[PDB]
């Protein structure tokens, strides 16, 4: 309608065009899958560990850091696998966040930090796009882990999951599109009040823009449902709650399964996390 | 330091 409103139509554009550049499984097509319109994809249901060992030439085991965790039982494969998929998150949220309008011209030590605290945030809040309330797509959506059977794995790997699919039934309910999460995602990585950021305010200054966007995105997108912007504000303190919960079982986890190592770059990003 | 991801952003 006005020039200030129309720059933050471009801001939306811009991020939805590099979310989709960066993300190759997207919400969109995570969503056809689940609900069986036709796609690429022909994802193996993992339901036990006869269905796993069966489903292996589908899912990539071999890529995991280090080798060795790719010879272990069944809990430690499927969390290390997990573990992997954020390693590959990681990098795609990075090329993401490298094409934030400012983000790059940030101290290099604040664009480090807002990466190290953002990932995980941003993991899980896309990770629900890949879940409904029976399981989660996996390997690029040719797999599907059922949540059963992510439950049903021995002490401490038993319910590390849960707190996700807890998460992700509520947050699915905002009928939140790609679109709205490219903004959504970028609001998140440019937080001001990170722990060590050296220089707080040209931070908030772009994510202030980001949230301006964000409003005007979901005001016209979603039109219909009122205050979907409040209500998804709401939801970045539950996803700070998953996050501090996810690190506690990892450091359970590394002290009870003393031999189990991390892939060096989960290594940096949970050293000195919460 | 945060080699890995200093290397992510830089290249």
């Amino acid at each position: 309608l006005n020039p200030e409103s129309a720059d933050l139509r471009a801001l939306a554009k811009h991020l939805y065009d590099s979310y989709i550049k960066s993300f190759p499984l997207t919400k969109a097509k995570a969503r056809a899958i689940l609900t069986g319109k036709t796609t690429d994809k022909s994802p193996f249901v993992i339901y036990d560990m006869n269905s796993l060992m069966m489903g292996e030439d589908k899912i990539k085991f071999k890529h995991i850091t280090p080798l060795q965790e790719q010879s272990k039982e069944v809990a430690i494969r499927i969390f290390q696998g997990c573990e992997f998929r954020s390693v590959e998150a990681v990098q795609e949220i990075t090329e993401y966040a490298k094409s934030i309008p400012g983000f790059v011209n940030l101290d290099l030590n604040d664009q480090v930090t807002l990466l190290k605290y953002g990932v995980h945030e941003i993991i899980y809040t896309m990770l629900a796009s890949l879940m409904n309330k029976d399981g989660v797509l996996i390997s690029e959506g040719q797999g599907f882990m059922t949540r059963e059977f992510l439950k049903s794995l021995r002490k401490p790997f038993g319910d590390f999951m849960e707190p996700k699919f807890e998460f992700a039934v509520k947050f699915n309910a905002l009928e939140l599109d790609d679109s709205d999460l490219a903004i959504f995602i970028a609001v998140i990585i440019l937080s001001g009040d990170r722990p060590g950021l050296l220089n707080v305010k040209p931070i908030e200054d772009i994510q202030d823009n980001l949230l301006q966007a964000l409003e005007l995105q979901l005001k016209l997108n979603h039109p219909e449902s009122s205050q979907l912007f409040a209500k998804l504000l709401q939801k970045m303190t539950d996803l700070r709650q998953i996050v501090t919960e996810h690190v506690q079982l990892l450091q359970v986890i590394k002290k009870t399964e003393t031999d189990m190592s991390l892939h060096p770059l989960l290594q940096e990003i949970y050293k000195d996390l919460y | 330091r945060h080699k890995i991801l200093h290397r992510l952003l830089q290249e």
